[PDB]
């Protein structure tokens, strides 16, 4: 009664008529590894990090966003998706300045728990990279754009959740930054709340700018109040 | 992949799926599992019931001579329920191979 | 094939060139029959095409006749449009606005009798406003017609008419795909949609569209006007019909010339009119497709007709329907440089394959012409264009490669003998 | 040729004679 | 060392240029390998006797 | 190759190499290693209190090793032991000093030895 | 070029002529209701028209007639091409440079330019009147190395006589946008003739 079956793997479950493959294959236990997907947000397809490899088609199609019909075999690992998650996890560290020792989120960054355990090895390049220049927005949001992997998981965030539409898209080819036009700072609440957001350490916060790395803290849940939904 | 992988062997791994195949045929009061690690060695979980027992079957006979007690230990495990664990490891110094032995415990 | 040719009389697909330009009763050709035509159940047209079954001229496969009579069968709560570009990406390309500069009067037609088969609502054409005085025009001849009462909203004879409405790009490849051009006909930026939301005809302005080409709805009137039994000429079992080539970079006359398909090369090239160049001995290293396709060598492409199926045979076909050559002084490594800079500046930017990608190529493009460090690393390169295919999401990455992939093909000393040029300089 | 003036191009029989348009809405 | 540099650092020409030789040797001095679960024994004659490691 | 009493170079003129990267921190077996950054005045970031402890210190070579821009160096001097216990515990500032005490010694191994790691 | 503003005109002032508020009519006419909200193409490039470039005074003015924030504007004239977003000249000319133009040597048309009209490639003349650009994919690479000057387009050109096209208009003479040597209409020329005819007696399909 309205539901498929697909083989994740070479093993059956069960999925509603319109999840996508990275819905799907999440039931099973595995991550299609992300960088533009993310729950809360809408979804667009342009990190292309997650290619998984359907069985007897040539053509290599994308988990983020496509539909799953009677069933697949979803193939996630083989000697086909290895094939890629190793060959654009190559570029994406083209241009990435040689920070982390400095970069305030060296012990969590997402170019750097993929590009060891998923992709690539050394890098053959060997000369390039542009560095742009950075702003600023107010007295939190530190940015140094230098580094920017575009997922685009800041802007997407803006025109949804916190209504402020602002920050935009400047530019074409090789060149587009992010931040904004003109010289308009972009001040909100929950707006302090995007240095969660970005994957890698473009915007990083200004009060606890330099303190301490993230491998000695300890964590002990808590509450907040100051007011009502705590 | 063969340049910096580990080359494997088949031969090794064949028979000691044999030789303990049959060591779950013959005391079947006492063994509960058995098993090869990939890189060919046995694990043979045991009951607490037979230890003394076992290796005296293991001590002689002329199919498995396992002579040679090399090391006992233990590993403490919580959220096993019965925490502790003991580990044998025997050499048979005729046929070149080792068996291991897995028993677990408590405290009291 | 028959005969190996096309050729070319005055019985063609298009009328008139230097006869009339303004307005009137088509003094002959056109806007001859049409209340007979659409006063008969519209599948009559669908289908009717097929008769020809034109591949379609967007520069692809997939022949036009399918996809009208493919989804939009039925219709439920939204309207639908029309888009048809009017637009050039292709470098060379030109046989656009060749069609709209001198007769105007036929399209305006294509859609109306072509929007029918589609039972859409309006039209919109698209054309880059970089041409800016020819482009002009169009709206007088559509006032110079639809102010006469040929269109709209019943005109003629049914209850069914409507009207086209211009606009215009700018900076635009948009034509580049569907699935952009119905996003920047919106006036967002651009960014070309994911290929199957629900595919171009399901997402599109509000509601389902279907984007077609310049003489896929040109000459489908006058190939539902007569058809037959003509309508397949000439070309195989396969690919059938009449298209326009336009030559360019070496002839005697470069000029365009209606050509039926399975025509060889050797005699095309030299005919219309000359060869003007060496017609051998002038080596005659050629590009297929405008872009999209790259070099062959002296081999059998001289002999290799311009059938579609025919050109997948070698190893690249070309959709594109352009020609450019060369014959001696213009070094080959130095003239695709500026076919790849070209692409470094067309491009999104969305897809990490795509941007960031591409430069990596032109970026050490100007390492080869100039000639520079050492070799084994056209080993590389070309694995680089081998990993750039299934991994962006429009088709100017997969028309990113070819040029570069087909270079490393055909020619290997070239590259060889010029790193030494360097070599034994630096010496 | 005329490099302003899309006025009446734009404005004088277009203005008129693009009927209704309906156009519906979208609010939104 | 060994080649494929997951498990080894790589040189101070290499980490100190390219990009991918910080993220495998900046990560390769916090936490360590990863090495997959499972048990072993091994020996060796040292030269008193022989050593284990279980 | 050589392995004893510690240093902290400086370029030609002198920034005081050590970036605060917190590593040769985070390899030591023995945890002597102690340092505390903030940011400097002009926004470069340099340490503030940095502490070798020389009685925990097991001699590794795993501090020469991690530091990518090249700072720290153990020295080739065994001058040692004094009197108190106090004493060997190091500040920053007995560092910099003991390591511009004989800055020709240690340049000029280095450029032995860098080239076979 | 770079794309941020160093606050030149944010009061420029600007606004429209009132002849112009009744053609907006018609624009919007064109498309539904509702999602209007963009006909931002043409109309914030009408309104470069009637200036000649557009400063940051002018994109924040469309916004306020089509209620869009305008970041939904700077946006798209950073995008596309043919929008000048700095000052320009009296005349800005293209010189197409491309594989089929370089084939029949742009360049020709190119360089011999700097030994006539003397500046550098993108730069304004010293004055106004005059700058300098290059572009890839317009029009017709049937011709020669085609050019382009502000709304008209000169084909099949040559060195020779585009000395004149540049030095007539210096004195204010306009030469005919069109392939002023050859074929007028690029034609083939080899088959040119036909003999156009009605269409061989219609009634052909009627079935
Ligand atoms: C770089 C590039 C440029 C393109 N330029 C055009 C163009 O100028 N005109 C056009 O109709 N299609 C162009 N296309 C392809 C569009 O996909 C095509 O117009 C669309 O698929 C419509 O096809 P159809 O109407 O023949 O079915 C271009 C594609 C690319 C990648
Ligand atoms: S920012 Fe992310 S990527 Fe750039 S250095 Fe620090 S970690 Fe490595
Ligand atoms: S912040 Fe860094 S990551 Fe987040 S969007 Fe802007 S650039 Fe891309
Ligand atoms: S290639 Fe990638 S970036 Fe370039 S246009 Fe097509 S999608 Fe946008
Ligand atoms: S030397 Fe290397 S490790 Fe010791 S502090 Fe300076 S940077 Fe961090
Ligand atoms: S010297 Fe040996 S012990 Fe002292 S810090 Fe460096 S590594 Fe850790
Ligand atoms: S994660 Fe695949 S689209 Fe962003
Ligand atoms: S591309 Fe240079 S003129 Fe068409």
């Amino acid at each position: 009664s309205n539901l498929i079956e697909v083989f994740v793997d070479g093993q059956s479950v069960m999925v509603e008529p319109g999840t996508t493959v990275l819905q799907a294959c999440e039931k099973v236990g595995m991550q299609i590894p992300r960088f533009c997907y993310h729950e809360r947000l809408s979804v667009a397809g342009n990190c292309r990090m997650c290619l998984v490899e359907i069985e007897k088609a040539p053509k290599v199609v994308a988990a983020c966003a496509m539909p799953v019909m009677k069933g697949w075999n979803i193939l996630t690992n083989s000697e086909k998706t290895k094939k890629a998650r190793e060959g654009v996890m190559e570029f994406l560290l083209a241009n990435h300045p040689l920070d982390c020792p400095i970069c305030d989120q060296g012990g969590e960054c997402d170019l750097q728990d993929q590009s060891m355990m998923f992709g690539s090895d050394r890098s053959r390049f060997l000369e390039g990279k542009r560095a742009v220049e950075d702003k600023n927005i107010g007295p939190l949001v530190k940015t140094i754009m230098t580094r920017c992997i575009q997922c685009t998981r800041c802007i997407r965030f803006a025109s949804e959740i916190a209504g402020v539409d602002d920050l935009g898209t400047t530019g074409r080819g090789n060149d587009m930054q992010v931040g904004t036009y003109i010289e308009k700072m972009f001040m909100s609440e929950l707006s302090g709340n995007i240095i969660d957001i970005c994957p890698v350490g473009a915007l990083t916060s200004k009060p606890y700018a330099f303190t301490a790395r993230p491998w000695e803290t300890r964590k002990t849940e808590s509450i907040d109040v100051m007011d009502a939904v705590g | 992949t063969r340049p910096t992988v580990r080359p494997r062997n088949d031969v090794a791994h064949k028979q000691l799926s044999a030789f303990g195949e049959y060591v779950a045929e013959i005391l079947p009061k006492y063994v509960q599992q058995v098993q090869v690690s990939c890189f060919n060695e046995l694990e043979i979980c045991i009951h607490p019931d037979g230890v003394i027992p076992v290796l005296t079957f293991l001590r002689d006979h002329s199919n498995a001579q396992f002579k040679s007690l090399a090391d006992l230990t233990a590993v403490d495990i919580p959220t096993r329920q019965n925490r502790f664990e003991i580990v044998y490891n025997l050499l048979s110094l005729r046929f070149n191979s080792r068996i291991r032995v897995k028993t677990y415990t408590d405290e009291l | 094939f028959g005969s190996l040719k096309d050729e070319d009389r005055i019985f063609t697909n298009l009328y008139g060139r230097h006869d009339w330009r303004l307005k009137g009763a088509q003094s002959r050709g056109d806007w001859y029959k049409t209340k007979e035509i659409l006063l008969k159940g519209p599948d009559w047209i669908l289908g009717e095409v097929k008769t020809s079954g034109l591949r379609g001229r967007g520069g692809a496969g997939f022949p036009t006749g399918l996809k009208w009579s493919f989804m939009n069968k039925p219709s439920d709560g939204r309207p639908k449009y029309l888009v048809v570009n009017a637009d050039e990406g292709e470098p060379g390309t030109c046989k656009d606005r060749e069609i709209i500069r001198h007769d105007p009067h036929k399209l305006v037609e294509g859609c109306l009798v072509g929007g029918r088969a589609m039972g859409a609502r309006a039209a919109y054409i698209y054309i880059r406003g970089e041409f800016y005085n020819e482009a002009s025009n169009l709206q007088v001849a559509i006032r110079e017609a639809y102010e006469a009462g040929l269109i709209g909203k019943n005109a003629c004879g049914s209850g069914y008419d409507f009207d086209v409405f211009v606009v215009r790009g700018a900076g635009a490849y948009i034509c580049g795909e569907e699935t952009a051009l119905i996003e920047s006909i919106e006036g967002k930026q651009g960014k070309p949609r994911l290929k199957p939301p629900f595919p171009a005809d399901v997402g599109v302005f509000g509601c389902p569209t279907t984007v077609a080409n310049v003489e896929t709805v040109a000459v489908s009137p006058t190939i539902c006007r007569r058809g037959g039994a003509w309508f397949a000429s000439f070309g195989r079992e396969r690919n059938s019909g009449t298209k326009l080539f336009n030559i360019s970079g070496h002839v005697n006359n470069p000029c365009t010339v209606e050509e039926e398909m399975s025509v060889p090369l050797k005699e095309l090239i030299e005919k219309h009119a000359g060869g003007v160049t060496g017609g051998w001995d002038n080596l005659l290293a050629v590009i297929p497709g405008g872009s999209s396709t790259p070099l062959i060598p002296k081999s059998v492409c001289e002999t290799v007709l311009m059938d579609f199926d025919a050109l997948i045979q070698a190893q690249t076909g070309l959709g594109t329907a352009a020609v450019i050559v060369m014959d001696r002084s213009t070094d080959i490594v130095k003239a695709i440089a500026r076919l790849i800079e070209f692409y470094k500046h067309e491009s999104c930017g969305q897809c990490t394959p795509c941007r960031e990608g591409v430069d990596w190529m032109n970026k050490v493009m100007a390492r080869f012409v100039r000639g520079d460090a050492r070799p084994a690393e056209i080993d590389s390169l070309w694995e680089i264009s081998k990993q750039i295919e299934g991994h962006t999401i429009c088709a100017l990455g997969d028309g990113a490669a070819w040029p570069v992939q087909g270079l490393i093909r055909h020619f290997r000393p070239e590259l060889e003998e010029r790193m030494q040029q360097f070599a034994q300089q630096h010496q | 040729y005329s490099t302003y003036t899309f006025l009446d191009l734009n404005l004088d029989l277009s203005k008129f004679r693009m009927p209704q348009p309906s156009s519906g809405r979208e609010s939104p | 060392k060994v080649d494929d540099a997951k498990v080894s650092p790589p040189k101070r020409a290499e980490m100190k240029t390219s990009m991918e030789s910080l993220i495998h040797h900046f990560k390769l001095y916090t936490e360590g390998y990863q090495v997959p679960p499972g048990a072993t024994y091994t020996a060796i004659e040292a030269p008193k006797g022989e050593f284990g490691v279980y | 190759r050589f392995r004893g009493e510690h240093a902290l170079r400086r370029y030609p003129s002198g920034e005081e190499r050590c970036i605060a990267c917190k590593l040769c921190e985070a390899v030591c077996p023995a945890q002597a290693i102690t340092i505390e950054a903030e940011p400097r005045a002009d926004g470069s970031r340099r340490t503030t209190r940095y502490d070798i402890d020389m009685t925990k210190c097991i001699y590794c070579g795993f501090c020469q090793e991690a530091c990518p821009v090249d700072a720290i160096v153990e020295g080739p001097n065994f001058e040692f032991s004094t009197e108190t216990h106090e004493e060997l515990l190091y500040n920053k500032e007995k560092l910099l000093n003991n390591g511009d005490k004989w800055e020709a010694e240690i340049a000029a191994n280095i450029q032995a030895d860098y080239l076979y790691r | 070029v770079h794309r941020d503003t160093p606050e030149n005109n944010p009061e420029t002032p600007f606004d429209f002529t009132p002849e112009n508020y009744k053609r907006i009519e018609a624009i919007v006419k064109n498309y539904p209701e509702g999602h209007k909200a963009a006909a931002v193409l043409p109309v914030l490039d009408l309104a470069q028209r009637q200036n000649g470039w557009l400063p940051i005074s002018a994109m924040n003015k469309v916004a306020e007639i089509l209620q869009v924030p305008p970041m939904r504007v700077y946006e798209v004239a950073t995008f596309y091409t043919m929008y000048n977003r700095k000052p320009v000249g009296k005349y800005h000319i293209q010189v197409c440079t491309t594989t089929p133009c370089m084939l029949r040597n742009s360049d020709s048309i190119l360089e011999a330019i700097q030994k006539k009209l003397g500046i550098k490639v993108g730069e304004t003349t010293p004055d106004k009147l005059f700058t300098l650009i290059e572009v890839e994919c317009l029009g017709a690479c049937v011709n020669a190395p085609m050019v382009q000057i502000n709304d008209n387009y000169y084909e099949d050109l040559t060195p020779k006589d585009i000395e004149e096209i540049i030095d007539e208009l210096k004195a204010g003479k306009i030469p005919k946008p069109g392939p002023r040597s050859g074929r007028f209409s690029c034609e083939p020329a080899g088959g040119l003739t036909s003999l156009t005819e009605p269409p061989k007696g219609p009634g052909f399909g009627v079935q």
